DNA sequence: ATTAAAAGATAAAGTAGTTGAGCCTGGTCATTACTAGT
DNA sequence: ACTAGTAATAACTACTTTATCTTTTAAT
């Protein structure tokens, strides 16, 4: 997530600025610059496991294709829930179960 | 229903044919014999067109 | 049917500048051309050629 | 002593062939605007 | 003053080729 400019609504970028060395965001389309606090800039990573949550919504309660099991809810303890697996299409994707309970249709897993 | 994996839901037909073929395992036998009958028609040019290259 | 009507529109504009350079008057009868879709319809149902 | 010239290695891309044996049956094989006979 | 002949309106694997590269050499 970069930081975009404010009057021509263009992203900036990361500059090093000399007389009092700090890392600002610029903009190229005019002069608009600010201050940047963060050096985390680039991030790259071959394996990651972010995305396995999917894209539940607060409709996922009436889907009949999904499985309905009986297992604990954290807080509430239902016996109502329905179950999946992750989202993810990557070839070494685990197999761990993702639950989903019915009268507070929030996330838990077995951990 | 989704995600599952137990073998009658992934082509397992636990009868005989004495017994007779539920209709998700006949569908399954039928998809297995279309896939052989496929595989035998496009194995026999390969073969036929193989010998004819190592005879000549 | 659209490129059959298509044809004959255009053989029918073929004949109607064709009188109209010629300076003669048609009849707007012997203009149209039925048998070009005729033809094409029969002879697409005939051999099975989906095409002219 | 050091670098312009360039001959040549070769990396990259465009192009081209070719597909198992026989056997039987039926269907088709244009089209229409210009110019001469009576 | 009309008619009919009538002629023109496919992927897989391979080889080959080309331009690119560049390293090489003798020249600046
Ligand atoms: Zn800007
Ligand atoms: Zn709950």
């Amino acid at each position: 997530s970069f930081r975009f400019c404010l009057e021509c609504n263009n992203m900036l970028y990361p500059k090093e600025d000399k007389e009092n060395q700090r890392l600002l965001y610029s903009c190229r389309n005019c002069d608009y610059t600010e201050l940047a606090e963060d050096p985390k800039v680039y991030r790259h990573e071959l394996i990651t496991n972010i995305g396995e949550t999917a894209g539940i919504v607060d409709d996922i309660g009436q889907d009949p294709t999904l499985p309905r099991s009986d297992k604990e809810c954290p807080e509430c303890h239902s016996r109502d829930c329905v179950f999946f697996q992750s989202q993810q299409r990557r070839k070494d994707t685990n197999m761990t179960l993702f639950y989903v309970c019915l009268n507070c249709k929030k996330t838990f897993r077995d951990e | 229903t989704k995600d599952d994996f137990s073998p009658e839901s992934k082509g397992f037909v636990e009868n005989s044919y004495l017994r007779g073929l539920t209709p998700q395992e006949f569908f399954f036998h039928a998809m297995a014999g279309r896939e052989g009958l496929i595989d035998t028609a496009v194995k026999t040019a390969e073969t036929g067109y193989i010998q004819r290259r190592l005879v000549k | 049917f659209r490129i059959l009507f298509r044809k004959l529109t255009r053989e029918i504009y073929r004949y109607m500048q064709r009188c109209i350079e010629t300076d003669r008057d048609f009849n707007l009868n012997l203009a149209v051309k039925s048998t070009t879709i005729t033809s094409g319809l029969k002879y697409s149902l005939a051999t099975g050629n989906w095409g002219e």
